[PDB]
């Protein structure tokens, strides 16, 4: 699996069985593991923020799942709140204008 | 005063026919739908729920 | 003399005139508000709103709390404050708590 | 859970046409209203000076 | 000056921005109250004249 | 007269920049709709994981699928823009002037 | 993508229409205030001799 | 003074110069159906 | 193979019926507009002679 590596150059590197069946593969950088397809050409130079390879059967998924949902539902709601305080206040600034 | 440059009232009567547009346009969306909650916009509460 | 006091007096209800249309059409902004946030109060009753659900409805009347303080502290077309009264250099309304500072005294 | 959902989300068919019709004859009568205002300066032209 | 992903200097912009607009505002009154003080000279100049001839 | 052709101006351009605000609003609305809708999904296919009469290859079809939502996810996350700045690649902060 | 584009771009019918109605009467205004304003000379013209 | 006599007709052009540049800008504007006909409408709202 | 030629050939009947109401309209618009400007300015003249 080859990339553009941390100092900012391309270096690469070799397969490793893993995954939560444990038949995947699986390459590290820096002691951080992931998945082939994931990692294969990928800048590390510019995404450090990527995910890494699982390592067993995710108990409790469904919570998670839906503990993030409520924060994206969340965000949802104050963006329309804010629309309708533009709306109100362009409603303002026309009546504003014309007087 | 018959004045000539401002001619207040056709500005005045341009709000009136902006807000019939707003209604009109929201009418249309809902009705093609076949929501009421089309945006977020709409309701939050009812979005979320 | 009595037709220059006549035009003062012309002048006089002029200039109270644009002022008091400014502040008519505020109050009615400030109208159309209070009315929707009566409206948000009455959804709150449902006692089935979980408490996500409790905090969107908050989070909209935080934006209506705020819109009427923008329109409590707001200008004429010259600068001043209009709902300060006789202190018209400063904004009244304290932004963070609603204590009013602004004139007793129409 | 499928009918509350409904309730929260749908639009009513008759509600939005009716809301269509208002603001369809709202804003032709705008329009009409607007290009009288335009005519009124021409009048006060009319004066020939 | 570029201030996209950068901090600091968008704040920086603003806060000019802010200052800018005050003193726009202040600047405009100053010269119209100029304006003001050569009306005063000028129609009193005029009415001056006529008293004049 | 020339105080309230300031004002005027003013307003009007604010105006402009509510109406501005309602549009990189609205983008943003949009693609946290289809976000939304990914996020559906994913709880669908996790409820259907936890049956103990799959078997395994059929637990890693199911993982591919998730996965293939996760590629989606974060193509959504990083290539939505508006005017050519970017929306959603950071938690980000951001004030309109309407007066 | 299309409405933003759309609101910086396009032309607002109802703006415009006034604003030539407008720009017109303007015009007829002063080109006939312009031959009244030729006529003046020809009164001290006449008067003198 | 036929420039004082003058200054009314020549004052009074001015102004119809003004109010013809703004027929044809309408004009212009009401024919293209679009506000910026060139970036002498809008400079930066032209290239956003 | 018949669905994807489909998809590369096939005019999209509502967003053209849409297109050419938006050029009729224009056209139109762009009729009335010169009717009017040829005789607005050359017309304003013969007033003056």
């Amino acid at each position: 699996t080859k990339y553009t590596a941390d100092d900012g150059t391309s270096k690469t590197a070799l397969n490793k069985l893993g995954g939560a069946d444990g038949k995947t593969e699986v390459v590290s950088i820096g002691g951080k593991t992931y998945a082939a397809s994931k990692a294969e050409g990928h800048n590390f130079k510019a995404q450090p923020d990527l995910a890494e390879a699982a390592a067993t059967t995710t108990e409790n998924p469904l919570q998670k799942i839906d503990a993030a949902l409520a924060q994206v539902d969340t965000l949802r709601s104050d963006l329309g709140a804010v629309q309708n305080r533009f709306n109100s206040a362009i409603t303002n600034l026309g009546n504003t204008v014309n007087n | 005063a018959q004045v000539i440059n401002t001619n207040s009232l056709s500005l005045l009567t341009q709000n009136n026919l902006n807000k019939s547009q707003s209604a009109l346009g929201t009418a249309i969306e809902r009705l093609s739908s076949g929501l009421r909650i089309n945006s977020a916009k709409d309701d939050a509460a009812g979005q979320a729920i | 003399q009595a037709q220059a006091q006549n035009s003062q007096y012309a002048l006089a209800r002029t200039f109270a005139t644009q002022k008091v249309s400014l502040e008519e059409s505020v109050l009615s902004q400030v109208t159309t508000a209070i009315q929707t946030a009566q409206e948000k109060i009455v959804y709150a009753g449902n006692g089935t709103l979980s408490d996500d659900d409790r905090a969107s409805l908050a989070t909209d009347l935080q934006g209506i709390r705020d819109q009427l303080m923008n329109l409590a502290n707001s200008t004429d077309g010259n600068g001043r404050y209009i709902f300060a009264g006789y202190k018209t250099e400063a904004a009244p309304f304290d932004q963070a708590t609603g204590g009013y500072h602004g004139g007793e005294k129409s | 859970l499928t009918s509350a959902r409904s309730r929260i989300e749908d639009s009513d068919y008759a509600t939005e046409v009716s809301n269509m019709s208002r603001a369809q004859i709202l804003q032709q009568a705008g329009t009409s209203v607007l290009a009288q205002a335009n005519q009124v300066p021409q009048n006060v032209l009319s004066l020939l000076r | 000056t570029p201030v996209e992903g950068n901090n600091v200097e968008k704040e920086k912009a603003a806060a000019a921005i802010d200052k800018t607009n005050r003193g726009l505002k202040n600047s405009l009154n100053n010269v119209l109250t100029v304006r003001a003080e050569l009306g005063t000279q000028l129609s009193e100049l005029s009415t001056l004249d006529s008293l004049g001839s | 007269a020339n105080r309230f052709t300031a004002n005027i101006k003013g307003l009007t351009q604010a105006s402009r920049n509510a109406n501005d605000g309602i549009s990189i609003a609205q983008t943003t609305e949009g693609a946290l709709n289809e976000i939304n809708n990914n996020l559906q999904r994913v709880r669908e296919l996790a409820v259907q994981s936890a049956n103990s009469t799959n078997s395994q290859s059929d637990l890693d079809s199911i993982q591919a699928e998730i996965t293939q939502r996760l590629n989606e996810i974060d193509r959504v996350s990083g290539q939505t823009q508006f005017n050519g700045v970017k929306v959603l690649a950071q938690d980000n902060t951001l004030t309109i002037q309407v007066g």
